[PDB]
């Protein structure tokens, strides 16, 4: 019926990925479920989970993350999202250090932090012809 | 060739040929790569 | 490449000018003007007082012949992979080397012969236009004078 | 009538000046956006929170004041043209009496002098004013296309474009042809500019056609 | 006369003359193709016979409502186009016949979706076959009656030439 | 029938009411879809299958609208 | 890609991180506030510019600021 | 898709049709162009002024010629 | 042929209204733009300036545009009815049986062009409305003008945005605070959705009232 | 009525002004 | 039974296997068309497409042009033929520029394998990537396709003009 046994029991929708997620990048979300719960696809309609390993492919990181946020309502937490380039170039994305970004984990450095409030930003006229 | 034949010689020329070549050049230019 | 193509066209056009003079002299080249009722108002040239002067039918026929030749040229242009000599240079192709002041004196059906004859024909067209503009006669009148009278006879 | 229309002109000038001066002074920041200078002269907005933030840039003040400039110039030119049409035709009493109320304007300037223009071509024939009637309708059409670009905003046109993209990508005999630039809806600022351009071009064309054709067809 | 579709209650596996008891699978596929084509053509022919009799809007009226008479009144250049269209359709059917998994009368390729056919699918195929058989008998009767009597269906019925 | 103002007013009023009520029906269908629609209770039914191919419906309706507008208005 | 900056007015309430739809922001250790945490923007290449992050900011004039910049198929939210 | 907005690399990397639209509407905003100095700004504005005055004079010459040729002056 | 064109105009307008409303209903829960549009509710202004701009993605913003297009369709329908009836049904019958209509059969030949609709219908039958002053139908002219005013008033809400009105209210509030008369209930500009609702309500009221006054004055005078 | 020579030389001078325009256009860079 | 299933057992494609996308009739009909017919060089595909397209393109121009005639007129036929030929020229110009800006390949179905085997550590989009393996997806292939379209369009337009004249004269 389906290419892989771990795919959710989805009947296919004309809202899945397109030619872009065959030559630029595609995103895969994996998770393990205790029950074959019925959930709503980020793209189309209702799909059925597998009582075990579940693997879904999407065209955007936002679609995979919306599916994962939906999974949290099913008490599912072990979901992990990967980015796949045109060949099998798998990169773990969402649980980057194994801890969700909302929980503080040691080993993270601040990126994009300014040691002042908004009012300390430089005047644009001094950020010209230079 | 009289002077009154100049409109019939030029108006089609300008108003049709110049759009065609200008479109060709502009499309080629804006679709270039590096 | 451009010089060679323009020389070929100039030689063919010297032939065409001779043919046009012959046709005008020998009763060919249809008479009158185009039918505005048949071909719309775009063939009307002027309205002096209640009569519509239209494009001469001879001019229309000559334009149709030139359209035939120009269409042949356009086909050859968009037929680059099947023609012996292309119109434009391929990426990589390099322009044949200029012939110089005097191309090599190689008689026959040679590149130098065609080159020299094309230059001569283009210079002849330049001289013909210059003579017509300076003196003030028709192009065919200048050709007739330059052939003694054997064209418009 | 001159008194009332001059006060209307003063109102138009003051409101256009208000919009432009407010945009100029509030360009560097306000209470809703105390760092507006960091976003430049022309930016779409600041977002959907804190209340909202539509048309907050200084460019948007110009964009809004263009409508008021067009309205003020329309009032000025309407006044001038009606006064001079009555002066040339000789019925200056028509202006002096009917110019004090709005229906007087609508009936005796627009409705009255639009008769020669609209009959530039009828189911019976046409005149040398036919081009002016065509330009009249053309200006109305461009004006309403501007209305399109101004009332309907983005987001509604991005999803439709996505549907069109899917249709092109999933149809045979047309899959052979694909775009090099991904078709997307016009940006918010670009959409405002395009709607303003349509509005202004239609405005100018329809009024030029009306004034010229009305003068020609009324005064011989 | 097999597990083939088309066996109905009145006469199950109706092969009284034993045409199928000796034929192989290829000959039986040919027989099913012929039966289905005849049935479809006959359904179209019966519907056209009746409708033409009581409605012929095309050809600015004219084209006498009696069939087998309008057969010799069509401009004969419209006959050629109908012939060519039928020919192109059957060329396409021939091309279909070499597709893998082809079934005798199946030109829609239902074998692609219908694996492990149901009873509803078999019943609908039998319905099509039985309607085609009834239409074959009906069109044969129509042509014979119009030949011997000279009147059309609703004309002979209306007068009472029964 | 001979009271033309009455006929014109009745027709226009009833057509206006009809258009408003139709737009309201569409609005409340959308409201039901947003609020009261349960995906689990509508597995593979008509509502589910319509959402599953909404693209096709909307794209073909777009093409029909362009065709009809182009033709009539042009 | 858009630019996201964090300012020391951060109170570490995590509402920005749990509102990001594309996992751009994360909470990192800090010593400038009671919570001992500050938001970070280490994955701005996935930033879409929806500005949900600063709609959930409780600080007075924001501690996370999104500056829209160059566009990308990721930042434009293009599924095609 | 790598050489129309020569003055802006940020636009030239746009994969959408927005690059073409914004390339037109930012062509004369010289102060916002890539690799921009004040000297180049004033020099380009000066040359653009010259071209503009040339356009104005050509427009007036065209009006004069068309009145002389097809008018009834 | 005149009825063919107007009937296909009706079909086209109805199809576009159906398109807007069905797109609103089907894409009310999710889309490729916003995969969680159902979590934003039925009535919300947008999701943000991102994704190139996500204005009016709601389903309410589709009932707003569909209201506009329903106005367009119904206006064309009632215009067709009025002109066709006045031109080819209504009128008087002479004692010998000669039929003379209100307009005189101009629908067949002059309803096939937009200039015809503008001149022989709008301009021609608007004569009774504009010449109603001083008569018992003057209320129809007044309502004509007022409906024009309201329809034009709608465009302020339809074309503008909140940032501008909120920032103008800021200066007005500054003046009030300077005069110690700032209300305790802080004045805020109408929300984006409410701005759209006010715009569409005023647009519908103005257009329908203009057509109402025009139809009533015209059909009562003649 | 202007002559053919008058119009012709004006056209020729216009061509020269065109070659000067592209030189300015190309000098203002691609 | 169900007649709609996910396309090629992939429930995540933006496509469906309906009785129209993947029906045997659709398969055969699209495989007999010149664009997909096996055994055709790109020049032959272009020639057939151009012939058919000019043949049906001369029709509307001759019938409804600005110089129509309820009777048969040589001027009307010439006008329709010229309009059809010029439209074919415009279409050929579009084909030429599209092929110029789309592909950079001279021999396909190999370069993909070469870069999948011998590595493609270059500027990509010519060695790697490469959408489609058809011979129509090359610079040479599309050029010959456009040439065939143009020549076949001229020939088909002339043939259709001759047929129209014969039908209007001898019938
Ligand atoms: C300055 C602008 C301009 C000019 C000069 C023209 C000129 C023309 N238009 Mg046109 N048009 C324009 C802009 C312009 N258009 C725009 C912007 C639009 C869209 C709003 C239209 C929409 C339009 C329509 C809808 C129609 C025209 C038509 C025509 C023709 C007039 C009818 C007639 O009697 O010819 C009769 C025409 C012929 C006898 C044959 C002409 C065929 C082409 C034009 C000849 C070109 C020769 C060319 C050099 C061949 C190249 C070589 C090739 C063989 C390889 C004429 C050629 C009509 C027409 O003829 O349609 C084709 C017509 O139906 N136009
Ligand atoms: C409109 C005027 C015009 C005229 C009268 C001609 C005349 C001619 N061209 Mg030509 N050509 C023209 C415009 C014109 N061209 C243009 C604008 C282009 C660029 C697209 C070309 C491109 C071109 C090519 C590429 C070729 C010609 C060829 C020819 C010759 C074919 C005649 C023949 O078969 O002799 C018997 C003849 C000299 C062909 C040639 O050299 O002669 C056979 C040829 O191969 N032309
Ligand atoms: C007069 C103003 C005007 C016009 C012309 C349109 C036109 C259109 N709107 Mg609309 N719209 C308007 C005002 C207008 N709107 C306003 C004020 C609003 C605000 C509420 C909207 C809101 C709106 C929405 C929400 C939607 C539309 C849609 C549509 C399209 C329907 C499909 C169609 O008919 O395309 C055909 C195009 C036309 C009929 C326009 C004229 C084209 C001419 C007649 C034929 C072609 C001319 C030719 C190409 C010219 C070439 C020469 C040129 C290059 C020089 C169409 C483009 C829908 C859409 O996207 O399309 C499906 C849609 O969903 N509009
Ligand atoms: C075997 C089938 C068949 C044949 C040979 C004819 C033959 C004829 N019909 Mg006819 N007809 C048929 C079936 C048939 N009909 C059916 C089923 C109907 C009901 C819709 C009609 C309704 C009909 C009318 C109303 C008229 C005719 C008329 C005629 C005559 C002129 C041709 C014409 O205009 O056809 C017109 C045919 C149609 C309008 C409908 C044809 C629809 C076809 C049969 C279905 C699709 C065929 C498809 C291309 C192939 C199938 C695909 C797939 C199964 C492989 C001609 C004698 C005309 C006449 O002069 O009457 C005396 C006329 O006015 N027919
Ligand atoms: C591909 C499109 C196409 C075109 C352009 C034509 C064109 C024509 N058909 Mg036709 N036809 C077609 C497809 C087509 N056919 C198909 C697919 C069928 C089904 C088999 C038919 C069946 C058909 C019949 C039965 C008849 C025509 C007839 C005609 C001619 C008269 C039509 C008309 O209104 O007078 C302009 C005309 C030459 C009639 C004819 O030639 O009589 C004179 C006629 O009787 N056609
Ligand atoms: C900016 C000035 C201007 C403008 C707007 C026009 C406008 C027009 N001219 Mg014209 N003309 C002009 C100057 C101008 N002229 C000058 C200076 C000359 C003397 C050489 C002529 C000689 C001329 C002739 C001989 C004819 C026209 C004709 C026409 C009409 C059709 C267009 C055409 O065939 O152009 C053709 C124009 C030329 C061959 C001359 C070039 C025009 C100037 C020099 C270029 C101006 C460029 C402008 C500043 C910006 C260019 C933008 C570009 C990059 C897109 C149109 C009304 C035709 C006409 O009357 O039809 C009824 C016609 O037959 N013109
Ligand atoms: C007929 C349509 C119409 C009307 C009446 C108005 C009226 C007004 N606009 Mg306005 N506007 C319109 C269309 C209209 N606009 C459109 C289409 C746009 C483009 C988007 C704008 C854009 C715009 C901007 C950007 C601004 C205004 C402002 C104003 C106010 C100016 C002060 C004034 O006149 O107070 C008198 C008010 C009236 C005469 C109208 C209301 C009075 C009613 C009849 C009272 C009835 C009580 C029962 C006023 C409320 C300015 C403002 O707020 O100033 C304070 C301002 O900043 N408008
Ligand atoms: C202009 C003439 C002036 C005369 C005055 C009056 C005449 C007139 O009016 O003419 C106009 C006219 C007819 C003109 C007909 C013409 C020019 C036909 C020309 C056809 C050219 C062809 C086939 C070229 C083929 C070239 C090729 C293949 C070229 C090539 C090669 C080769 C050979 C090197 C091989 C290479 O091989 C490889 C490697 O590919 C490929 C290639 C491309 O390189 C009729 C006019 C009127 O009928 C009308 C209109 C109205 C009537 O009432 C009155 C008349 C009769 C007068
Ligand atoms: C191309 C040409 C003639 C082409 C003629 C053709 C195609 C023939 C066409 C015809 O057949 C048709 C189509 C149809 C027939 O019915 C009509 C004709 C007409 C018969 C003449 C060019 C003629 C070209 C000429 C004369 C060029 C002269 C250039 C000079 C002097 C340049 C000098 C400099 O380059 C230096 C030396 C140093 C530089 O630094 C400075 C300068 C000064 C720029
Ligand atoms: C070459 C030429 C024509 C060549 C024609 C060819 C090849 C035709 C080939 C054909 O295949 C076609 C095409 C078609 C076939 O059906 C016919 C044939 C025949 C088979 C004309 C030259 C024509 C050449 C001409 C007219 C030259 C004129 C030169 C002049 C006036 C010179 C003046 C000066 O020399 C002085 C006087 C003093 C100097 O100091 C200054 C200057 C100015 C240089
Ligand atoms: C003017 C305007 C405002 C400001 C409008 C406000 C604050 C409304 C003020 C309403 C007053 C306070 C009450 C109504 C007073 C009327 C006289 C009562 C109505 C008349 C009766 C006859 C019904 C917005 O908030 C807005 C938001 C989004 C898009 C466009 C706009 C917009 O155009």
């Amino acid at each position: 019926k389906l290419k892989q046994s771990d795919f959710p029991k989805f009947e296919g929708s004309t809202g899945g990925w397109l030619s872009a997620a065959k030559n630029e990048e595609k995103y895969v979300i994996i998770w393990t479920s205790k029950d074959a719960s019925l959930f709503e696809m980020p793209t189309g309609g209702t799909a059925k989970m597998n009582a075990g390993n579940n693997v879904a492919y999407f065209a955007r990181k936002e679609q995979c993350l919306a599916l994962g946020s939906q999974l949290r309502g099913f008490k599912i937490t072990n979901y992990k999202i990967f980015r796949i380039y045109p060949p099998l170039d798998i990169t773990l994305l969402h649980p980057f250090d194994g801890v969700f970004p909302e929980k503080v984990n040691q080993g993270r450095s601040p990126v994009g932090k300014r040691d002042a409030s908004i009012g300390g930003n430089p005047n644009p006229a001094s950020l010209k012809f230079q | 060739m009289s002077l009154d034949l100049l409109p019939s010689f030029f108006v089609p020329l300008v108003g049709l040929v110049l759009p065609l070549f200008s479109i060709i050049g502009l499309f080629l230019y804006i679709e270039k790569e590096n | 490449k451009a010089e060679r193509w323009n020389g070929r066209h100039a030689m063919f056009g010297w032939i065409v000018l001779l043919a046009t003079g012959y046709a005008q002299a020998h009763g060919l080249l249809p008479e009158g003007g185009m039918d505005a009722k048949e071909w719309g108002t775009w063939v009307i040239v002027s309205t002096t007082n209640g009569e519509q002067v239209t494009i001469p039918a001879a001019r229309a026929a000559i334009a149709i012949g030139h359209l035939h030749f120009g269409a042949v040229g356009v086909f050859a242009a968009y037929s680059k992979n099947s023609v012996k000599d292309r119109l434009l240079l391929e990426p990589g192709e390099k322009d044949e080397a200029p012939a110089g002041l005097f191309p090599a004196l190689r008689p026959g059906l040679t590149k130098e012969a065609e080159m020299l004859n094309g230059r001569v024909a283009m210079l002849g067209l330049v001289a013909l236009v210059a003579v017509s503009a300076a003196t003030g006669q028709d192009i065919l009148s200048v050709i007739d004078q330059g052939l003694g009278g054997l064209l418009l006879k | 009538g001159d008194f009332l229309v001059h006060h209307a002109i003063a109102l138009g000038l003051h409101t256009t000046t208000l919009i432009l001066v407010k945009g100029a002074l509030d360009a560097r920041g306000s209470k809703l956006m105390p760092d507006k200078k960091d976003f430049g002269y022309s930016f779409p907005c600041d977002g959907p929170g804190r209340g909202g933030t539509c048309d907050i840039s200084a460019w948007d003040a110009f964009y809004l004041a263009m409508f008021w400039m067009l309205n003020t110039i329309g009032w000025v030119t309407f006044y001038w043209h009606w006064k001079h049409l009555t002066l040339w035709q000789g019925n200056q009493v028509q202006f002096n009496e009917s110019s004090n109320y709005i229906m007087g304007w609508l009936r005796d300037y627009l409705w009255l002098n639009s008769s020669p223009l609209i009959n530039g071509y009828n189911p019976f024939g046409m005149n040398s004013l036919s081009v002016w009637a065509w330009m009249f309708l053309f200006g109305h059409l461009v004006w309403a296309t501007g209305f399109m670009f101004l009332i309907s905003w983005r987001g509604y046109w991005q999803e439709l474009i996505e549907t069109i993209v899917w249709a092109h990508e999933r149809t045979p005999l047309a899959n052979l042809v694909r775009w090099k630039d991904k078709p997307v809806a016009l940006s918010i600022v670009q959409a405002r500019l395009v709607g303003l351009a349509h509005f202004t071009i239609g405005y100018v064309l329809t009024y030029a056609a009306f004034v010229i054709a009305s003068t020609i067809g009324k005064l011989g | 006369l097999d597990g083939m579709i088309g066996s109905s209650a009145p006469f199950k596996n109706f092969d009284p003359l034993g045409f199928a008891a000796k034929a192989d699978q290829k000959t039986l596929n040919k027989y099913r193709e012929s039966e289905l084509k005849h049935g479809r053509v006959a359904m179209l022919a019966v519907l056209g016979w009746i409708v033409q009799e009581f409605w012929h809007p095309l050809y600015d009226g004219k084209l006498s409502s009696n069939p087998l008479k309008a057969l010799t009144e069509v401009p004969l250049i419209g006959w050629a186009q109908i012939f060519v269209a039928i020919n192109v359709i059957e060329y396409l059917q021939n091309k279909i016949k070499e597709l893998p998994g082809y079934r005798p009368g199946d030109y829609l390729g239902t074998w692609e979706w219908v694996e492990q056919s149901d009873e509803g699918w078999d019943s609908y195929q039998t319905k099509e076959l039985n309607n085609g058989r009834l239409a074959m008998v009906a069109i044969a009767g129509l042509i014979v009656q119009d030949l011997i009597t000279g009147q059309a269906a609703l004309e002979q019925i209306t007068a009472g030439n029964t | 029938a001979i009271d033309y103002p009455t006929q014109l007013s009745l027709f226009t009023h009833h057509v206006w009411i009809g258009g408003f009520c139709i737009v309201g029906g569409a609005a409340h269908g959308a409201i039901f879809f947003v609020r009261d629609y349960n995906a689990a209770n509508n597995y593979n039914n008509l509502i589910d299958r319509v959402i599953r191919h909404r693209d096709a419906i909307i794209s073909h309706l777009n093409w029909v609208c362009i065709f009809l507008g182009c033709h009539s208005f042009g | 890609s858009h630019t996201v900056k964090i300012y020391d007015t951060c109170i570490g309430c995590t509402q920005c991180v749990r509102a990001c739809p594309t996992d751009v922001l994360e909470m990192v250790p800090w010593d400038g506030c009671k919570a001992g945490q500050i938001a970070s923007a280490p994955r701005t290449e996935d930033c879409v510019g929806c500005k949900r992050c600063e709609t959930a900011c409780p600080t007075d004039f924001l501690s996370v600021r999104v500056y829209l910049g160059g566009e990308t198929t990721r930042s434009l939210g293009l599924a095609y | 898709v790598y050489k129309f907005p020569k003055f802006s690399k940020a636009l030239a990397e746009d994969p959408s049709t927005r690059r073409i639209w914004y390339g037109i509407a930012t062509a004369h905003d010289f102060e916002s162009h890539d690799a921009m100095t004040e000297s180049k700004l004033y020099q380009k504005i000066f040359a653009s002024h010259f071209g503009h005055i040339a356009i104005i004079f050509l427009w007036t010459a065209g009006n004069l010629f068309h009145v002389a040729w097809q008018g009834n002056f | 042929t005149a009825d063919f064109l107007v009937h296909h105009i009706h079909a086209f307008t109805i199809h576009v209204t159906v398109l807007i409303l069905l797109k609103g209903v089907l894409y009310s829960r999710n889309s490729r733009l916003i995969p969680d549009k159902a979590n934003l509710g039925f009535r919300f202004p947008c999701d943000g300036p991102g994704r190139g701009g996500t204005c009016q993605v709601s389903a309410w913003d589709h009932v707003f545009l569909g209201l506009f297009w329903m106005y367009n369709s119904i206006s064309i329908v009632i215009f067709h009815f009025s002109w066709k009836m006045q031109s080819d049904v209504w009128g008087t019958v002479s004692p010998t049986g000669a039929v003379s209509h209100i307009t005189g059969g101009n629908f067949a030949q002059s309803s096939i062009t937009i200039n015809g609709w503008l001149r022989d219908f709008l301009w021609s039958q608007a004569a009774q409305v504009v010449q109603s002053y001083g008569s018992s139908l003057s209320a129809y002219g007044l309502i004509f003008l007022g409906a024009h005013f309201i329809w034009a008033f709608s465009l302020m809400f339809l074309f503008s945005g909140r940032g501008y009105w909120q920032e103008l209210i800021e200066s007005i509030v500054w003046a009030h605070n300077k005069l110690k008369v700032a209300p305790s209930i802080q004045p805020r500009a109408l929300s984006i959705t409410q701005g759209r609702a006010v715009g569409v309500a005023h647009y519908l009221l103005g257009g329908i009232g203009t057509t109402w006054a025009f139809f009533l004055a015209r059909i009562i005078s003649v | 009525m202007i002559y053919d020579s008058q119009v012709y030389i004006a056209l020729v001078i216009a061509v020269v002004a065109s070659v000067l325009a592209i030189r300015l256009g190309a000098t203002l860079y691609n | 039974v169900s007649f709609i299933k996910p396309y090629r057992q992939d429930p995540f494609v933006g496509h469906l296997a309906t009785p129209i996308t993947t029906s045997a009739f659709t398969r055969a009909y699209l495989k007999v068309l010149p664009a997909y017919r096996p055994g055709l060089t790109p020049l032959s595909r272009g020639a057939e497409i151009g012939f058919t397209h000019g043949y049906f393109l001369i029709g509307p121009f001759y019938t409804y042009g600005p110089l129509r005639s309820v009777e048969f007129s040589l001027t009307s036929l010439a006008a329709g033929l010229l309009a059809a030929i010029t439209l074919l020229l415009i279409l050929t110009v579009g084909l030429s520029i599209y092929g110029q800006v789309t592909y950079d390949v001279y021999d396909n179905a190999l370069i993909v394998k070469l870069v999948r085997q011998m590595v493609g550590s270059e500027r990509t989009q010519d060695l790697p990537q490469i959408k489609g393996t058809s011979e129509l997806d090359t610079v040479l292939g599309w050029q010959k396709f456009s040439e065939g379209f143009f020549s076949g369009g001229l020939i088909g337009s002339i043939v259709a003009a001759v047929g129209i004249a014969l039908y209007s004269t001898y019938l």
